[PDB]
């Protein structure tokens, strides 16, 4: 009923509140099994969080790219950075990454399977823990006051930067250049450039 | 109408049918693929 | 070569024999206006004589000291030739087909057995039944081997009454 | 027993109950009517499921990442003879009699899990290992060794939903094998050759185009 | 148990005293107690094994007289087989035939006996006596080292089957260009 007016707030969204960004949209009703929404909660908190990360990065980099400022490390277009030489070569980069994201993910797994049984490390330090998605990594304790605010805001967003994300890529093989070129290329006329006027997208018009 | 699907269920009228109904394919697969010897696939 | 038969498209007899009917329908077409459906029919014949005799060379079918095709009726001495198609893959087909039919009609006596009047279930048949069963007997090397593997295919002796010795 | 079925409006017949995974009412030629035979057909169905998923995957995976431009693989129906015609390849005939002697051990195995589905538990069979051959109450779902992750392994009906979603995946994966065995016949290019070429002009390019699927005799 | 496999977890309930127990056991292969009670014997023997096999590996390498895969080469390609330089005039039949003779004495008196005389014999084989004192941190002690060195063995054989270098050449080739001399470098291991 929130993200549409007149519509009606799919039960199994209608009651179960300590969920970040509420709106009872679900027309296709994959979080009906209670399990089910359980695991996409955790699933929209990944994707958000890591399409937060990415855009961020894709429009800090193509604006330091187009401005100027990072030298030959980031005067490249996004998707084609893979030329850059950096220390090492993208095999190694690559199996490090494996490495690495096992450990933490899996670390993250096993909080999934059994809430809170993953908190100490080796040495024994022992951090808290609240809700499921949200392990309260909190250096500077932005949770104490409105938290439920403060999740709305941080999903809000990461919903925002999904959807930029699909964006980004959908834009890349519709048209060329970075990213905020094409929101210069929009903004100078723009009621030619639009996603209409690409030969890629409608592909009713002109083939 | 009952009666007369009887009939046309009785053994004298529904043998005949079915055998008509295979020898016409027999027909028509002759027809179409003539002077087969062997089952070429 | 299987058994001193060279393939039909490399015996001379055969390619005689093709010459020799052409030839004979050459002669009764020149009889008649080209045009007309005598002409038309001896036409037709014509190709169709000349269809077979190159679909039977194309298949590699075994031609004797006459030209004449020879099949090959056991597995494995045709199955390392080429000569499946004589009669294993036949007799498979067969073999489906009337399984087939025997199936469905042993399934609809077995089926019109159990009601009131059985001696007038076979008279007068059942067409929507009959022609129910005839769709299910497709599966019948299935249905057949579960019910051997389950006893109920057959009967034992002690209930099939027989002779007095 | 209110579930979807394949014709909604027909009624599913009074031995496909409701119990089965995958079981939506579609027996047309009542091959299941026999208990016994039914349980060898689903097991039937499911070793087909698993392997058509297996050669499937094998087949579109190393295909659509050829595509792409890597592993460069052959298309799946000559590359019985890529590797034949290699230096160091082994015979076909001692390739095929080692795998089938392999396979007789293991599916023997399997065989006698299916008549008393605890068969291949009992202690003394093999050297210790006989524990992970217990089975889990059902034939085609082994668990123990199988399964090392646990999926599933929880809330029953969670193996149930599981149970569906294989089922499924395994129905769509040997129609899919189906297609490209009818389609390599036919067509002698690969699936994702197909794919592409049916896009390219949908009404133009398809089955009644080939020549191979309507016989050229008919028309 | 000292050790947890999986930091957070529930591990199996009958790994619980035994020497080196990590909980390790996901997949139930010893829940049953015969078959526990012959793995350890059977991990015991095969962790022995490995450190007299990895030491030998090492040994025949970092010492001088060659690989731990050219090691039958001298059996064939004529004959003549070397041990620190000495030409022990052996066909490949005899040392067959003289080694199966000493391994099926020694492996069929081994075994015959009681289960815990079968992986921890006291008897000869332990003339220092160290078999006494507490021998569960030492059970801990040799198990663990016979794990690392099972991984050794297991590592020595891989890592010939795909850059076919040596231990020690395998060791210098990393250490001289650690960066693009990996497993992820050579295009066997890694495959993207
Ligand atoms: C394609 C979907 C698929 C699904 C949904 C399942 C589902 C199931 N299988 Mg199963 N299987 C599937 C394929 C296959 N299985 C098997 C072989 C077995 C065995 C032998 C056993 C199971 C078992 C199970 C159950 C629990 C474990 C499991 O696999 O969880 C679901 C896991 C997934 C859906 C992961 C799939 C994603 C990814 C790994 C795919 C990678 C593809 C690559 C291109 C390669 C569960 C009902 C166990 C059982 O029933 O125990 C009681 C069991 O013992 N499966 C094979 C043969 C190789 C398959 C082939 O495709
Ligand atoms: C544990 C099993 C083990 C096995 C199966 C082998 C097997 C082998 N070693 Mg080896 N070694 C083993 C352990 C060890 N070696 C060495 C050190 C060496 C050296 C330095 C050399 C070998 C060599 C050899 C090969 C020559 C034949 C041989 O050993 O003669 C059988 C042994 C004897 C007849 C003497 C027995 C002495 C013993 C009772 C004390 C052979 C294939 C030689 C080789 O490969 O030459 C090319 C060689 O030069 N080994 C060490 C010390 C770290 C080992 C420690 O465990
Ligand atoms: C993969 C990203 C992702 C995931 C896992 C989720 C997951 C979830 N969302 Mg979310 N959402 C997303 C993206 C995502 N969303 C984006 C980009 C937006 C902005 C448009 C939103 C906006 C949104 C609203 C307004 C609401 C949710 C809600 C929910 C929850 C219930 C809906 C559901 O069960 O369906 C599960 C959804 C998926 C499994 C995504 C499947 C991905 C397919 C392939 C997308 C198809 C491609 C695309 C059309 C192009 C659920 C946990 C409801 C909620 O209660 O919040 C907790 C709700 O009110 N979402
Ligand atoms: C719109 C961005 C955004 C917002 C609003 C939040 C908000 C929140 N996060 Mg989250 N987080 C984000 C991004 C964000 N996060 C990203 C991208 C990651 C992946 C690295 C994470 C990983 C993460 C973890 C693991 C945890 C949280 C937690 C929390 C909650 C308490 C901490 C807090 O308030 O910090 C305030 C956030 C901000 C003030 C945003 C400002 C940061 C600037 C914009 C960054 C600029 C540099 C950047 C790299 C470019 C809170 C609701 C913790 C929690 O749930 O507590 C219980 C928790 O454990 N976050
Ligand atoms: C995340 C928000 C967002 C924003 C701010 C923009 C902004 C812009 N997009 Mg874009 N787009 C988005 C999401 C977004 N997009 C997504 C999720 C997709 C995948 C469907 C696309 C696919 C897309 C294409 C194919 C194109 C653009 C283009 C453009 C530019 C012209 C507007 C247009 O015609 O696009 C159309 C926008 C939509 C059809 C829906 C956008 C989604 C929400 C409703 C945005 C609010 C413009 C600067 C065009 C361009 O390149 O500039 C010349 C163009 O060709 N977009
Ligand atoms: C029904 C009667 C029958 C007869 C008379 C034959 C006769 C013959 N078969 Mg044969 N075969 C049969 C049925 C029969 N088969 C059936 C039913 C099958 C399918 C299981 C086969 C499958 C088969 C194969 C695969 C082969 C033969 C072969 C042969 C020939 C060699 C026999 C031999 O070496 O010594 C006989 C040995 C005995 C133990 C008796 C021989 C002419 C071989 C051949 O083709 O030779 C060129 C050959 O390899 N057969
Ligand atoms: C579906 C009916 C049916 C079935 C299952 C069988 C089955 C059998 N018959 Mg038999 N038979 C039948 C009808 C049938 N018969 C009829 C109608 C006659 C009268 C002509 C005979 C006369 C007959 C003789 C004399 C012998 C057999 C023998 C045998 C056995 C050897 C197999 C064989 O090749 O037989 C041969 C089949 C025939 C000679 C004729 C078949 C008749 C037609 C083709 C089938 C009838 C189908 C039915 C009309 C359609 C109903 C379909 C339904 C949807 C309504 C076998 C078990 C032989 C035996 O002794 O066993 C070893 C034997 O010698 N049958
Ligand atoms: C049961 C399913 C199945 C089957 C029957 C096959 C069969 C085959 N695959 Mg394949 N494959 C499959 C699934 C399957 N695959 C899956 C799921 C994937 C992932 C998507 C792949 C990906 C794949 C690739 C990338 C390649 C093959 C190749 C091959 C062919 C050569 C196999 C070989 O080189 O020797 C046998 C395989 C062995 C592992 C030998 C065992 C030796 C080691 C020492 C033992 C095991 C360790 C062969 C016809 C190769 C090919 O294209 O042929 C030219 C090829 O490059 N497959
Ligand atoms: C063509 C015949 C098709 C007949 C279709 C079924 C007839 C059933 C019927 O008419 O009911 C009998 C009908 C009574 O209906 P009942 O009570 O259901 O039997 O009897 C009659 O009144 C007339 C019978 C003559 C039927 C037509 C005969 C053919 C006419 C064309 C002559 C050539
Ligand atoms: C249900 C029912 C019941 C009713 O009542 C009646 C009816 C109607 C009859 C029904 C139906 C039926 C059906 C549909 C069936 C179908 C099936 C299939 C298709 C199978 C496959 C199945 C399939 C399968 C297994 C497959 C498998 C595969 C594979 C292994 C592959 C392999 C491979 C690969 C990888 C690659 C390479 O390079 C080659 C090869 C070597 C080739
Ligand atoms: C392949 C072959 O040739 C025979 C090997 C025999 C074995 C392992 C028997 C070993 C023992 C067992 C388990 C009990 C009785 C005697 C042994 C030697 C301890
Ligand atoms: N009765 C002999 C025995 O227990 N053998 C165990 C083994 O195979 O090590």
């Amino acid at each position: 009923a929130g993200w549409d007016l007149s519509a009606e707030v799919p039960a199994h969204l209608a009651g179960r509140k300590d969920l970040a960004g509420n709106y009872g949209f679900d027309p296709l009703n994959l979080g009906k099994n209670p399990e089910a929404l359980k695991w996409y909660q955790q699933a929209e908190l990944q994707n958000g969080r890591w399409a937060m990360l990415g855009v961020a990065g894709i429009l800090v980099q193509e604006l330091l790219h187009s401005t100027g400022l990072g030298g030959k490390a980031a005067d490249v277009y996004w998707f084609d950075a893979g030329n850059n030489t950096f220390w090492a070569p993208k095999e190694t980069l690559i199996a490090i990454s494996f490495l690495m994201f096992n450990w933490a993910e899996l670390n993250r797994m096993q909080d999934y399977i059994k809430p809170g049984s993953n908190v100490t490390d080796p040495f024994g330090n022992k951090i808290k823990y609240v809700e499921l998605g949200y392990p309260g990594f909190d250096p500077l304790s932005f949770s104490k006051n409105n938290f439920d605010e403060w999740k709305l805001k941080e999903i809000k967003n990461a919903r925002l930067a999904m959807l930029a994300f699909l964006g980004i890529v959908a834009q890349h093989n519709a048209q060329p250049g970075s990213p905020l070129e094409q929101l210069g290329a929009h903004l100078a006329n723009p009621w030619k450039n639009h996603f209409i006027n690409n030969g890629v997208s409608p592909f009713l018009t002109d083939n | 109408m009952k009666d007369f699907t009887t009939y046309l269920s009785t053994a004298p009228v529904l043998t005949l049918l079915s055998v008509t109904v295979v020898a016409g394919l027999l027909i028509e697969i002759n027809r179409f693929f003539p002077d087969a010897l062997i089952a070429a696939f | 070569d299987v058994a001193g038969l060279t393939p039909c498209s490399e015996s001379k007899a055969f390619a005689k024999r093709k010459k020799n009917e052409v030839k004979a329908l050459n002669k009764r077409l020149k009889n008649y206006e080209a045009d007309s459906a005598p002409a038309l029919a001896l036409k037709a014949t014509i190709a169709r004589t000349e269809a077979r005799f190159d679909k039977y060379a194309k298949q590699g079918l075994l031609c004797g000291t006459d030209g004449l095709p020879h099949l090959i009726a056991d597995p494995g001495l045709a199955l390392r030739y080429g000569h499946a198609g004589d009669v294993f893959i036949p007799t498979i087909g067969f073999i489906y087909f009337a399984g087939w039919l025997g199936y469905a009609g042993s399934k609809y006596l077995q089926a019109v057995a159990a009601t009131a009047k059985p001696i007038e279930k076979e008279i007068i048949i059942d067409v929507p039944l009959a022609w129910k069963l005839l769709w299910e007997g497709f599966g019948w090397p299935l249905r057949a081997f579960a019910e051997y593997k389950n006893g109920s295919l057959m009967e034992d002796d002690a209930k099939i009454t027989v002779s007095p010795r | 027993a209110t579930r979807p079925l394949w014709q909604p409006g027909v009624e599913a017949p009074k031995h496909l109950d409701g119990t089965m995974p995958g079981d939506f009412g579609f027996d047309p030629l009542n091959l299941g009517v026999n208990k016994e035979a039914l349980n060898w057909y689903r097991n039937a169905e499911l070793q087909n499921g698993r392997w058509a998923m297996l050669g499937v995957a094998g087949i579109v995976i190393p295909a659509e990442l050829t595509r792409v431009g890597v592993l460069n693989v052959p298309e799946w129906a000559e590359a019985g003879k890529v590797y034949a015609e290699s230096e160091n390849a082994i015979p076909f005939a001692s390739l095929l009699m080692v795998q089938l002697f392999l396979f007789n051990f293991v599916e023997i195995k399997r065989w006698e899990d299916i008549k008393k589905p605890g068969s291949q538990a009992e202690p003394g069979s093999f050297l210790g290992f006989e524990s992970g051959f217990k089975g889990t109450g059902i034939s085609g779902y082994p668990g123990g060794a199988f399964n090392p992750f646990g999926l599933g392994n929880s809330s029953k009906e969670a193996m149930d939903d599981l149970k569906w979603r294989e089922i499924r995946n395994g129905r769509l994966a040997m129609v899919a094998f189906l297609g490209f065995l009818s389609q390599h016949a036919a067509t002698g290019k690969g699936p994702l050759d197909n794919l592409a070429d049916h896009l390219a002009d949908p009404w133009g390019a398809n089955f009644c185009s080939n020549g191979v699927s309507i016989p050229s005799a008919l028309g | 148990k000292a050790g947890n496999w999986l930091p957070g977890s529930e591990t199996p309930a009958y790994l619980e005293n035994l020497p080196a127990s990590y909980g390790f056991d996901p997949l139930g292969l010893a829940a049953e107690p015969a078959s526990l009670a012959r793995f350890r014997e059977s991990e015991v023997f095969h962790g022995r094994w490995a450190m007299l096999g990895a030491a030998g590996v090492l040994g025949v390498e970092v010492l001088g007289y060659g690989n731990w895969y050219d090691a039958p080469l001298p059996l064939v390609q004529g004959g003549q087989a070397t041990y620190f330089g000495a030409s022990v005039p052996f066909d490949l039949g005899t040392l067959a035939a003289i080694e199966f003779a000493a391994m099926a004495g020694a492996e069929s008196f081994r075994g015959a006996a009681e289960p815990e005389k079968r992986v921890y014999p006291g008897g000869a084989f332990d003339p220092m006596g160290m078999s006494k004192g507490n021998s569960k941190e030492l059970k801990t002690k040799e198990i663990k080292n016979g794990r690392l060195a099972m991984l050794a063995c297991l590592g020595f054989a891989a890592q010939h089957a795909a850059t076919g270098a040596s231990p020690l050449e395998a060791l210098a080739s990393h250490l001289a260009n650690p960066m693009a001399v990996n497993f992820a470098t050579n295009g066997v291991s890694l495959p993207l």
